[PDB]
């Protein structure tokens, strides 16, 4: 009856912050992760392409 | 919802203006009727955009015509000129 | 000029009407309390279902029964030969309920 | 009774209207969130690249 | 929601697999798997379900429900089973269900199905389809669904519809595969679902699906060459269903965000000359909403159509213009600076612009140039009068005394502005 109108508002305000937050520390942890996961193929580029400039020489 | 409120206003007064223009026209009205012609959608709002602009260049004219008679007065008054020699 | 004079007059009024309304906090259903007769609420039914053919969203337009201790107001149904004595009657004041 | 059903059938359109709006709310932030992702890594891959073609 | 019922009835009944429990017409084996772990709530249940690693789910229900012949079991049978696929928030990860021994089972195992919708065949392949834009596996071959009629059978025509289109609204999630399609026709038929009339639902999740399309610059120099926007602000203006505006303002925003070249996204100009949005957005600003955002976006709008009538103010594309014959209903000849201030730049050596109009005068008959013309040598005669001594010596007063006669009366109502702005001391 009445109780149906505040529950609306608190299952949308929970599924409205809950994602709010998920992004906000999502995207903290993905900066440094990009970084991390980046040097990783970085490096491994050095490798290979060190092994080139043996095949080269 | 005051918006609402105030653009009804503004629509009021320039509809007032128009009627008292055809007061000054003496066309009367003929009351056709059909009593239920309100409709609902959002088109009314650039319809009676169109209309103010109408009675905007119906003031134009109104000073564009006073001022044109009033230079047609002197237009006379050099044709009276001419007349005296 | 005096169908849109007419309209105008319409959209003040129903707007006036929705300032007389419940703005719930972000509900996008407003919420009324209106009386209504008795022996017309079907009517208002089909005016509800009209409402929802009139703009098709899928709207419940719901109108439903319930009970308080406030007075309601007192109505009369004239007519022709009913309306004057009615004035009559009605310039002295308005009795209790059901008078 | 009839405004009975009704309040029941209003319980399942208002659950229907919650999961509709929330689901479209949560594909908006994930997908920000992916915007934002892609900037980020194309700005350090780049950083990144031009240190690689200095050395190279 | 033919889903949401289906789905709803589903749950009411409970199939007797037991009876088939060591059946191989039914779930020979699956059916000990089922058995197992049917506290499928617990998080120990779901982390535990990798143990399998899909040698039964996926493997083993692969090729299985279709061997059960029997639709009213199989269609209970595959829709409990793939409740977990429904699910779905991270349960599934990395293909939980690998079966990487074989990656017929995974990926290209859609083919048989997308038949038969109506025993759940098509749904269930629609969900085993979108579990890639957002998931930890990849479909080989994008022309194996691109060019495949479980989106070209929906173009048409009815829950299914909309069904299958939040399907494929969760396709639409990166640029890599969304710009494969978008090289296809399926961008002709996007247009085709929108000439058509069909429900608001429809429209609105195809309008986000555009919001999907827009991450992408070169898409968006891609699809510039058709007139998208112009319906984009006429489904606005015919509808109000206040999330559909939350998109379109979110798209534009998006779209003025990925300016590559405004050289050639003329949008900004172009939306403005097929539509005044601007009293639209002007009317929604009068309106307070609880999404800061949406007062975020409109800031955004406004600013931006600012400096885009800023661009627009000019005077050498105008002279341009005026050489060319080409007298349009520009912003500079409503313009209430350009005539304050820059009617000076009118007076050329020799008044060769204002004589070019002159000729237009008398050669071009078109009433749009004609009307576009004497507005502006009314106004360059309120801004300067021996200009309007120079018009009178060549004979221009005239000439718009003959286009007063003109067969487009509101030409007819313009010359007559622009003789009424003659006539101050005359």
């Amino acid at each position: 009856s009445q109780t149906q109108g505040i529950q609306q508002l608190l299952q949308a305000e929970k599924r409205a912050a809950e994602k709010v937050a998920d992004a906000r520390k999502r995207k903290a942890r993905r900066l440094k992760q990009a970084k991390e996961e980046a040097q990783m193929e970085v490096e491994q580029y050095r490798r290979e392409r060190e092994q080139e400039f043996q095949s080269k020489q | 919802f005051v918006n609402e409120v105030r653009r009804c206003e503004e629509m009021d007064r320039k509809l007032r203006f128009v009627e008292k223009e055809i007061r000054k026209a003496n066309i009367p009205i003929m009351d056709t009727g059909e009593n239920p012609e309100v409709p609902f959608p959002r088109d009314m709002i650039d319809l009676e955009a169109n209309f103010e602009k109408i009675e905007n260049e119906l003031k134009e004219i109104n000073t564009n015509q006073e001022a044109l008679k009033r230079n047609f007065l002197e237009l006379t008054e050099l044709k009276f000129i001419l007349r005296k020699t | 000029i005096r169908v849109w004079f007419i309209k105008v007059r319409k959209m003040k009024a129903i707007y006036h009407t929705l300032n007389l309304c419940n703005i719930d906090v972000t509900q996008k259903c407003l919420i009324a309390e209106v009386w209504c007769p008795v022996t017309d609420l079907d009517s208002i039914q089909f005016a509800l279902r009209r409402g929802t053919e009139h703009s098709g969203s899928t709207v419940p337009s719901i109108l439903n029964r319930m009970q308080t201790n406030q007075t309601p107001p007192t109505y009369n149904k004239t007519n022709k030969f009913t309306h004057g004595f009615q004035n009559i009657v009605d310039a002295y004041g308005i009795g209790t309920y059901r008078e | 009774a009839l405004s009975d059903a009704d309040v029941q059938k209003q319980i399942k359109h208002m659950m229907a209207f919650i999961e509709q709006e929330a689901n479209e709310k949560a594909e908006e932030i994930d997908a920000k969130a992916e915007e934002e992702f892609n900037i980020e890594k194309g700005r350090l891959v780049q950083t990144q690249r031009l240190k690689i073609m200095e050395y190279y | 929601n033919i889903i949401a019922a289906k789905a709803a009835e589903v749950r009411a009944n409970k199939v007797n697999w037991q009876s088939y429990l060591q059946g191989q017409m039914i779930s020979a084996e699956d059916c000990e798997f089922i058995q197992r772990f049917e506290m499928k709530r617990s998080s120990e249940d779901k982390q535990e379900m990798l143990q399998t690693e899909g040698s039964q789910c996926a493997k083993t229900f692969i090729n299985l429900m279709t061997h059960i012949s029997k639709e009213q079991t199989v269609q209970y049978i595959l829709t409990m089973v793939d409740d977990m696929l429904q699910e779905n928030h991270q349960r599934v990860s990395i293909f939980f269900d690998y079966a990487k021994r074989s990656k017929s089972t995974a990926w290209p195992y859609f083919l048989p199905m997308l038949n038969r919708q109506d025993p759940f065949t098509v749904h269930m392949a629609a969900r085993i389809i979108a579990k890639l834009a957002a998931w930890g596996k990849e479909l080989m071959e994008g022309s194996d669904l691109n060019y495949y009629f479980n989106w070209i059978k929906t173009q048409l025509s009815s829950q299914y519809v909309q069904c299958v289109a939040g399907c494929l609204q969760l396709m639409l999630r990166v640029n890599e595969y969304r710009f494969a399609w978008v090289e296809a026709d399926g961008v002709n038929c996007i247009m085709g679902v929108l000439s058509n009339k069909c429900g608001f639902q429809l429209q609105y999740q195809m309008i986000f699906s555009i919001w999907l399309l827009a991450f992408s610059p070169q898409m968006c120099e891609h699809l510039r060459r058709y007139n998208i926007i112009p319906v984009l602000s006429d489904i606005l203006q015919e509808s109000v269903k206040e999330k559909v505006t939350r998109i379109i303002l979110a798209a534009f925003r998006n779209f003025l965000e990925k300016s590559t070249e405004r050289e050639t996204r003329q949008e900004y100009a172009l939306a403005m000359i097929q539509c005044k949005v601007l009293k639209q957005l002007e009317n929604l600003e009068q309106q307070k909403y609880d999404d800061e955002d949406i007062s975020e976006d409109i800031k955004f709008l406004l600013e931006k159509l600012g400096e885009s009538v800023q661009d627009l103010s000019s005077f050498d594309e105008y002279s341009s213009e005026l050489k060319s014959g080409r007298l349009e209903w520009s912003p500079v000849h409503k313009s209430e600076k350009f005539w304050r201030e820059n009617a000076v730049r009118l007076n050329e050596k020799n008044y060769e612009l204002l004589k070019i109009l002159t000729k237009l005068l008398e050669v071009s008959d078109d009433p749009q140039v004609l009307a576009v013309a004497a507005h502006d040598v009314g106004e360059y005669v309120r801004h300067y009068p021996r200009g309007k001594r120079v018009i009178e010596q060549l004979g221009g007063k005239q000439l718009v005394m003959n286009h007063m006669h003109h067969e487009d009366q509101q030409v007819r109502y313009n010359a007559l502005l622009a003789v009424q702005k003659l006539m101050v001391h005359n």
